């Protein structure tokens, strides 16, 4: 009524323009399909623009590898929630995906052969752990993100993909339990818009700006996972949140891990290397969940850094003054601009920062979105999704350095893959009621007017500050039982929201608060998750529940074991529902997927202690 | 979906006739040297071709030839200072043409780009042209 | 086919020669060298003018009357300079005798 | 105690198209602010005046969103200083001479299909051997594409240029035009020669002239004007 529709017809259609939804947008116009994509910033502007350290494959470069042997480090570094068909799918294609960047000009740095220049990074190891640091992360200096990122726009310039840059979807249409399509605005006319088509995928990324401090962009907001939960669907793991050992002080800004890649060393104020205290033989190439926790330990015990002692150091410049020229130049700069470092001469101030969401919604090893019905799961009729906002689950309890560049292009790819093998180019379009997304434009127009007493600014900071002091590194659940209390009296007041800009065109004022809204709905499952479980794995660290609990005891023989029941015990992914209008968080549990694409070519890894 | 040259033409079509204001440029951007000698490599360069061009006008129109006109302004008597800063004033914008086409020869080679290049280049071109300048107009 | 290419190699080159002929006007006066300049001078400034031009005339109509003015002006520009040379004393000793003043 | 800065920021709103562009003061506590301008912009919207307008995303310099122009100069907001003497007032522009959206927002869609016109993607010969190996790339070939593959397209370079300003319609302009060269040296691309050719006329690329505002104004520390400069010499002797 109030708000002009344009309907759009499409074959598929890709919610967002990063590394993941670029890649899966111009796969499926390579293969014949008329494609939309449909995306809240100018593409190259999105967070992938933003990563450093680099991109896994076992290419081999530096010396003898194996994709096995990256198979098997995602799968410990998940601490085996990881579903480990897809971690087969990943490492096995992650070559093949390299080379394809490659080939499209990415310019990689270079060894003495021409090949690409590959580093070591956290977590990765030759012999299925037992010979020592891999090489195998592929890198552009320290701005890989930005190189994978342009590469493949400009890449996308040579296929008829439909752009629709600064448009903000809101939901899906949904009719019997299949997605057709999702409603959007545009923010440079104020117009409504549905894109109809019958392959959807969603690829809006993650959701770190629910916490106060974050290497995440201004627009990590969620908004894909939002419009699944508002579907009714589940998502996944959303409690299993990446804290990045490296955030520059103060300013958040990520620091690569590829400075302890290239031999860069955490030091605290008394300079000990403390890393070789926590895990002798991995230092500061342990996993980031070990690195975080450990630098958070010696901050607790009082040997943090700065006038406030609340951070530690990161130092290079026992390294040669060209190797940071030539492998690290852009947090040089970060350093010297953000924290007035000349890291020739002084370390980097630098502290656990959130990151990265493990959690997402759930999917296959193809893309495809699943739900979780009488102890099975479904897939939903013409959804996908990839990259991080997708939980495949390769992640599991805890992400391996640089394999989320090479997330984003395997399964791009792989929900294009799956679509072209499933339908046609050119068959019918579903369609869906007149009325269809009313909903959606109605609360776009509550919030437009909204005249109450808390502006979206500062119920947006409460979250912020709750999510960042009750569901931090280390949790209890007296803790996370009162920050469940604080969100969903922050959900009750979004009733109270008040809004100043009653224009439609370009209002950002209006854009931030429905952001808010999507970051409620992620900050919501997330808080209620890490309160259920009552364990310590990956990334989730419980000081009154410190033990992975798995469905056998895998630290003793398991001959003569009683096996756990499936709600006895923790190795398992939390699925998670909102009711909108309530705020009430619903919790449900599904099997973490233990057998591989082909037991014959690559083993299933069993659960066992996992130590650095 | 659409070609860049599509893509250009739309955008004309649609900010020609719409509301949208152009933000301020000139009246807002800061200055600096390169910025200003350029704008006078060019006003120079305008202000020598009018001068070439009513020369050759005056040459074609005017009764007498050019002894004659030399003459009658030796016989004026006029002051030896009037006359040097008249000189200067005809030999100034000539010097620095030449001075900072000589720099645009060198840029044109490929030399001179870092921004302190730049900056040292233009000003030893105001010194050559005032040293010039006051050199040729005591001959 | 380079023909753009080829226009600015030839500015350039223009504007070498005019560099070469002001010491050549010192050390050599006379007819060569005034007839040089006459020449360097009006191919120089045509071109000059003609960049202006290009930079700040917009429209079809208001460009091609602009570039038809500016060959007028370079025409009977040369012509002058020329005329000065053969009827007259020419450039070179025209300055010299300025200069006398 | 606190430090109250002032900042006069251009402002226009296209629902009120009437009201002629104007510009608004606000006054920013820096005790309670970040120390870039963007911390002041997001303070401002988030506690002055939630109307105010910007783009935005990364935080650390990479992304190219927030460029605008301040104190005179076309910068990134989110890594420009706020100047801490109190007796100054910073100025904050859109960047200059473009089509206003809303108050700090240039529409930017001219500079995108400029750039998409130069074909920014790898071109060899034969194609249908991808996805197969690693091409080859020595050391030294990859260093010639140093200080040129890092431009994250802010358009900081192009609207500082006044040939640009003149001619922004036929000018290809400073960012876009190094982007061209980035892939004439890449020693994997094959067609060099064309990307040459496509220059030979009065305004892609011969509106240059050496102005070197660009150079002087990126924020990221680039050199188009050399970069410009490289092309033109390759203009000139390049054969057939
Ligand atoms: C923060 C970060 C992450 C990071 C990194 C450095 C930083 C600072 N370095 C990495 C590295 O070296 N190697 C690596 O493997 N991972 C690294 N990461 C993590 C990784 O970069 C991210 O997880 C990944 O880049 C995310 O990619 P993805 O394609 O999943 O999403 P995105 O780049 O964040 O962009 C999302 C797109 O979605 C669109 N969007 C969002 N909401 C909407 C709405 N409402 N409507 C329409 N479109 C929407 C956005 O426009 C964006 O294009
Ligand atoms: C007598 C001269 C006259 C009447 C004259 C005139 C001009 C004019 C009209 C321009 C164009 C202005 C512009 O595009 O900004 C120009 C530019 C130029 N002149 Fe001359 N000039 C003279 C002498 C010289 C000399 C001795 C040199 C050496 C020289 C080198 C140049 C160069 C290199 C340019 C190009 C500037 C650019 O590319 O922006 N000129 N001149
Ligand atoms: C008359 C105009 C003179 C130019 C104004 C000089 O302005 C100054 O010039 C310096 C050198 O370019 C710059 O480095 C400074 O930033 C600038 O303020
Ligand atoms: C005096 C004649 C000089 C030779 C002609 O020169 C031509 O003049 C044209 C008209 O401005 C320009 O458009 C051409 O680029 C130029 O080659
Ligand atoms: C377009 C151009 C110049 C120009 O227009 N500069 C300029 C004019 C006004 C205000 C600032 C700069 S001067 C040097 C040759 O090219
Ligand atoms: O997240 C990653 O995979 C890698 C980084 O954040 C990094 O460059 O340190
Ligand atoms: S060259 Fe510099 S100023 Fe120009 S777009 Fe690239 S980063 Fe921005
Ligand atoms: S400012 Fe403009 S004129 Fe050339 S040197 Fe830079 S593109
Ligand atoms: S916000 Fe990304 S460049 Fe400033
Ligand atoms: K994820
Ligand atoms: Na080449």
């Amino acid at each position: 009524t109030q708000y002009p529709v344009v309907d759009h017809e499409f074959d598929a259609v890709v919610v967002g323009a990063g590394g993941a939804g670029l890649r899966a947008a111009f796969g499926l116009s390579e293969a014949g399909f008329n494609t939309a994509c449909v995306t809240k910033l100018f593409p190259t502007r999105s967070h992938t623009v933003a990563a450093q350290g680099g991109i896994n494959a076992a290419l081999g470069n530096m010396e003898d590898d194996n994709w096995r042997w990256h198979f098997y480090d995602t799968v410990k570094g998940s601490d085996w929630l990881g579903d480990q068909d897809a971690i087969h799918y990943m490492t096995e294609q992650a070559p093949a995906a390299v080379i394809e960047l490659e080939n499209y000009g990415m310019p990689f740095s270079r060894t003495e052969e021409g090949k690409i220049y590959q580093r070591a990074f956290g977590g990765q190891s030759l012999q299925f752990g037992k010979g020592g640091q891999a090489h195998r992360c592929c890198c552009v200096a320290d701005r890989t993100g930005h190189s994978l990122l342009h590469t493949l726009y400009g890449r996308s310039l040579r296929y008829d993909t439909s752009y629709f840059v600064e448009y903000f979807a809101l939901d899906l249409l949904m009719e019997n339990g299949e997605c057709r399509g999702v409603i959007a605005l545009c923010i440079e006319d104020g117009t409504i818009h549905r894109f109809r088509a019958k392959n959807t995928v969603i690829a809006t990324g993650g959701y770190g700006r629910t916490y106060f401090s974050c290497t995440s962009a201004h627009t990590s907001t969620g908004d894909g996972t939002a419009m699944v939960t508002r579907a009714g669907l589940p998502c996944q793991d959303l409690e299993f949140v990446q804290f990045h050992p490296t955030g520059i002080y103060g300013a958040g800004c990520l620091i690569t891990e590829g400075c302890r890649g290239e031999g860069g060393i955490l030091i605290n104020s008394q300079g000990e290397r403390f890393m070789e205290r926590y895990a002798p033989v991995a230092k500061d190439l342990a996993s980031r969940d070990v690195v975080s926790r450990s630098m958070t330990i010696e901050i607790r015990e009082g040997r943090g850094c700065g006038p406030e002692k609340d951070h530690v150091y990161l130092q290079l410049h026992h390294l040669p003054p060209q190797q940071l020229a030539t492998r690290l130049p852009g947090i040089s700069e970060t350093a010297m601009i953000f924290a007035g470092v000349d890291v020739t001469k002084e370390p980097i101030p630098v502290l656990p920062t959130v990151h990265y969401n493990m959690g997402g919604i759930p999917t296959n090893y193809k893309g495809q979105v699943i739900t979780h019905v009488n102890g099975e799961d479904k897939v939903v009729p013409g959804l996908y999704a990839c990259g991080e906002a997708a939980s495949a689950s390769v992640h599991g309890a805890n992400r391996l350095g640089a394999n989320s560049l090479l997330d984003l292009v395997v399964f791009g790819r792989a929900c294009a893959l799956t679509i072209a093998e499933t339908c046609k180019p050119g068959e019918p379009v579903p369609s869906i009621k007149p009325n269809a997304g009313e909903e959606s434009v109605a609360n776009l127009d509550k919030l437009r007017f909204a005249d109450g007493t808390i502006r979206t600014s500062e119920a947006r900071l409460n979250m912020q500050k709750t999510m960042q002091s009750h569901a931090a590194v280390f949790r209890t659940g007296s803790i996370l039982q009162e920050g469940c209390e604080k969100l969903s009296q922050i959900y009750r007041d979004l009733a109270h929201l008040k809004t100043f800009d009653r224009g439609i065109v370009w209002n950002t004022d209006l854009v931030e608060t429905l952001e808010l809204q999507n970051l409620m709905l992620c900050a919501l499952q997330t808080i209620y998750g890490a309160e259920a479980r009552k364990e310590s794995r990956g990334a989730h660290a419980r000081e009154d529940y410190k033990l992975r609990i798995d469905e056998f005891d895998y630290s003793k023989p398991l001959q003569g074991q009683q096996k756990r029941p499936f709600e006895e015990h923790w190795r398992k992914h939390t699925l998670s529902y909102v009711d909108v209008k309530s705020g009430k968080v619903t919790l449900k549990y599904r099997p973490v997927i233990d057998r591989t694409l082909n037991e014959e070519d690559c083993s299933s890894v069993p659960p066992a202690i996992r130590s650095y | 979906a659409t070609t860049a040259k599509e893509e250009m033409a739309r955008f004309w079509e649609k900010n020609t006739k719409s509301s949208r204001p152009l933000s301020p440029h000139i009246s807002i951007y800061k200055w600096s040297l390169p910025m200003a000698m350029s704008i006078t490599h060019r006003g120079t360069g305008v202000a020598l071709s009018l001068g070439v061009s009513l020369f050759s006008l005056a040459a074609l129109l005017l009764p007498e030839q050019f002894p004659h006109y030399v003459a009658v302004v030796k016989s004026l008597s006029l002051s030896p200072a009037l006359i040097y800063s008249a000189k200067f004033a005809l030999v100034f914008p000539l010097s620095y043409h030449t001075w900072n086409g000589i720099r645009h020869l060198v840029w044109d080679m490929g030399k001179g780009f870092k921004l302190s290049q730049v900056e040292q280049s233009g000003v030893v071109v105001l010194i050559l042209t005032l040293l010039s300048s006051a050199a040729i107009a005591a001959m | 086919s380079k023909a753009a290419s080829l226009h600015w190699t030839s500015e350039r080159a223009v504007s070498a020669l005019l560099l070469g002929l002001l010491p050549a006007a010192y050390l050599y006066p006379g007819p060569a060298v005034d007839y040089s300049l006459a020449a360097a001078l009006t191919l120089h400034g045509h071109w000059g003018l003609g960049q202006v031009i290009t930079d700040y005339v917009h429209g079809d109509t208001p460009i091609k009357v602009a570039n038809t003015g500016l060959y007028v002006l370079s025409a009977i520009t040369f012509t002058g300079l020329c005329y000065f040379n053969y009827y007259d004393v020419g450039i070179c000793k025209a300055v010299a005798m300025l200069w006398s003043i | 105690t606190s430090r109250i800065k002032k900042f006069s920021i251009y402002r226009w709103d296209p629902d009120k198209p009437g009201d002629k562009p104007r510009m608004q003061t606000y006054e920013v506590d820096l005790n309670k602010c970040g120390p870039m301008v963007l911390d002041a912009l997001i303070k401002i919207k988030n506690e002055l005046d939630s109307t105010l307008t910007f783009r935005r995303s990364c935080r650390e310099g990479i992304c190219g969103s927030c460029a605008m122009n301040i104190a005179g100069g076309n910068t990134l907001a989110c890594t420009k200083k706020i100047d801490p003497d109190l007796s100054k007032t910073t100025k904050i522009y859109p960047l200059p001479h473009m089509y206003v959206v809303k108050d700090l927002v240039p529409d930017l869609s001219n500079f995108y299909a400029q750039y998409k016109s130069i074909e920014p993607y790898l071109k060899k010969k034969d194609e249908s051997k991808q996805g197969k190996e690693q091409y080859l790339q020595s050391i030294e070939d990859r260093q010639k594409l140093d200080g040129l593959y890092e431009c994250i397209l802010c358009a900081c370079c192009s609207t500082s240029c006044p040939s640009y300003w003149w001619n922004g319609d036929k000018y290809l302009g400073p960012a876009v035009l190094m982007q061209a060269y980035r892939w004439m040296i890449d020693s994997r691309d094959d067609y060099t020669e064309e990307r040459l050719a496509q220059l030979q006329d009065p305004f892609s690329l011969y509106r240059c002239h050496t102005i070197m505002n660009c150079t002087r104004t990126c924020p990221k520390g680039l050199n188009p004007g050399k970069a410009i400069a490289e092309i033109k010499k390759m203009m000139a002797t390049y054969k057939e």
